[PDB]
């Protein structure tokens, strides 16, 4: 029953065992059906989650790579190397599942009206492919450097022509199309134009915050403060 | 600190 | 190669992947010479995270299926889910116990032995916490049969300021009170441990003060939440 | 619940 694999979803959550709740999100995804506002999240947090795991072990290993390359032992050296590997092929298996559900699932059935939903998945498919550029050297970096710009503009194009700026969708396609800019396109005035254009927009309509929306809008404002006083 | 993306 | 194996388990460690960490340190183990200090302490903390975490997912699942009839169903399946998990970790671990660490301890390291003995009684403790009828009597025997030969070992040739034996005499006293349900025998175990150990706090150095000491507040504030 | 060693 699909509603016993969300309440299941629910259960890893709450038991932080995402890797189960991933399983069981993508098990509801590949019912052909569309997902609710809460689906989409459980969705959203499960993977989040399991590839942030991977990631933030990435960071660690290559930060004592480093350090171990300096001091010159090649045993150690290359272990370390091959450790780094072993989580990059894990993390890169993590995208190509979510990409794939993404393309496969839920872009797809996306109604010609369900712009909030075309441009949450739409940011969630520029997330993955920057995760995988993230760790990606050389050609196989470029091209998934330009699947996640493609991915980004489509959904920034959608989103300023049919959504509130103060949405937190919105808000936070910016924050992280911003930090794409700045991170791995390496373009610190394109971050800068995007991410204060973004805040000031929301700014301007902040008597348009909801009970809903406040928290979840004001922290990304927030968020794209800190990155422009960081970046500028 | 490092750039921050949607949390 | 030993030492690249102790490295990987370092490495795991600080990027928080405790399954390779414990992967690493049992083939260290299964190289079937004894571990180091160094190496018995990663491959406690390893297995202590491990199943730790199952640990923590169990108590939470087994707190919503309390608190919460299709959905309790589901419940109780994820539950046994984790619970198997739980018992194929610390099957692992009492395989390693039974069959290299507790076997390749010499007539006198009696400090290992006291440390894989009390381990012994640890992981049956923590398949006890998942068990019910005559599965749980079964491994809350043995945890019992561990925890007191490794008591005995204990009282012979460890002074009470040992912090492996206030440790055991710790997970001891929990697994009286809180598997076999006698908290008068929790009791005694844990206070008889404390004042055993005041004896000889003056001749502790610095850094002995600080484990023991740390330990004496764990038992002390068990038994304040006891009585 | 009771602490065991941590
Ligand atoms: O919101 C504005 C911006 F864009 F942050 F500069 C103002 F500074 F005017 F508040
Ligand atoms: O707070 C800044 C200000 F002052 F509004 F310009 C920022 F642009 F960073 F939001
Ligand atoms: O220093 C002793 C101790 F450790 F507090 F028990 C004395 F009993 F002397 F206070």
């Amino acid at each position: 029953d699909r509603e016993q694999l969300v309440q299941k979803a629910r259960l890893a959550e709450q038991a932080e065992r995402y890797d189960d709740m991933a399983a069981a999100m993508k098990n509801v995804t590949e019912l052909n059906e569309p997902l609710s506002n809460e689906e989409r999240n459980l969705l959203s947090v499960a993977y989040k989650n399991v590839v942030g795991a991977r990631r933030s072990s990435w960071r660690v290993i290559s930060s004592i790579e480093q350090k171990t390359s300096a001091d010159g032992n090649e045993k150690k050296i290359e272990m370390v190397r091959a450790y780094r590997e072993k989580i990059e092929k894990e993390l890169e298996a993590v995208c190509q599942d979510v990409l794939s559900l993404l393309d496969n699932y839920l872009i797809k059935n996306c109604s010609e009206t369900q712009y909030e939903s075309k441009v949450f998945y739409l940011k969630m498919k520029g997330d993955y492919y920057r995760y995988l550029a993230e760790v990606a050297t050389g050609e196989k970096r470029a091209t998934v450097v330009e699947s996640s710009e493609k991915a980004y503009s489509e959904a920034h194009e959608i989103s300023k022509e049919h959504m509130q700026p103060t949405h937190p969708i919105r808000l936070g396609l910016a924050l992280n199309y911003s930090v794409f800019y700045y991170e791995i396109q390496n373009a610190p005035e394109q971050a800068c134009h995007l991410a204060k254009t973004a805040f000031d927009d929301a700014i301007a309509e902040l008597d348009t915050l909801n009970e809903d929306s406040y928290k979840d809008s004001t922290l990304i404002m927030q968020l794209l403060r800190d990155n422009l006083t960081l970046w500028t | 600190l490092r750039s921050c993306s949607v949390t």
